[PDB]
């Protein structure tokens, strides 16, 4: 007790304008008019492309 | 230090390649003794 | 007041500094920010008491 | 008018988040562990229902 | 944070029952309306 701490503190948010900091993945290629999963920069989903 | 490994669910490589959580059982010291153990 | 930009944000380096006692989180669970492409980063450090 | 005016609110529903941290079962899931989401997916479950 | 530590955990699995704890046994009732406990199952009824 009464003895220094450090303390460290990160702060984020999720949706503006998302163009850096990104974690460890690697990329794959684009279909078209196929039932497909998303993994779209974070955004999770399943339907087609057109 | 528990958090990852003990509970379900997690990842912390100790909770990863090691005893998994699935549960209803209670969770009850090497400072002493151990001083001085494979990782997985 | 450190910002953050453009990173590989591999969270796995961390964990092996000084032993720590305190890592509670808001809003985002641990183990899980190697997913969740983020926009940038805000890193503070500081002594309060003890 | 009747019949339009419920649907459109019915189909509205879907954007609250009756307590939640989100609307979207994406981006909740992600964002949390497996023994914290289900408290967040209770809240929209009831409020759907 | 880096100190090793040793754990003991536990587990169960509430289904004939084996590790029943230190209780009591007491003798059969007939037609009545009375409690019951057994072997965990707690209520009240008349049992026949």
């Amino acid at each position: 007790g009464h003895q220094p701490y450090r303390v460290v503190v990160l702060s984020f948010e999720l949706l503006h304008a998302p163009a850096t900091v990104c974690g460890p993945k690697k990329s794959t290629n684009l279909v078209k008019n196929k039932c497909v999963n998303f993994n779209f920069n974070g955004l999770t989903g399943t339907g087609v492309l057109t | 230090n528990e958090v990852s490994q003990i509970a379900p669910g997690q990842t912390g490589n100790i909770a990863d390649y090691n005893y998994k959580l699935p549960f209803t059982g209670c969770v009850i010291n090497s400072n002493k003794l151990d001083s001085k153990y494979l990782y997985r | 007041r450190k910002r953050i930009s453009n990173c590989v944000a591999d969270y796995s380096v961390i964990y092996n500094f000084a032993p720590f006692f305190a890592f509670k989180c808001y809003g985002v669970s641990p183990t899980k920010l190697n997913d969740l492409c983020f926009t940038n980063v805000y890193a503070d450090s500081f002594v309060i008491r003890g | 008018n009747h019949n339009a005016q419920a649907l459109n609110t019915l189909v509205k529903q879907l954007s609250s988040k009756f307590g939640a941290i989100s609307s979207v079962l994406n981006d909740i899931l992600s964002r949390l562990d497996p023994p914290e989401a289900e408290v967040q997916i209770d809240r929209l479950i009831t409020g759907r229902l």
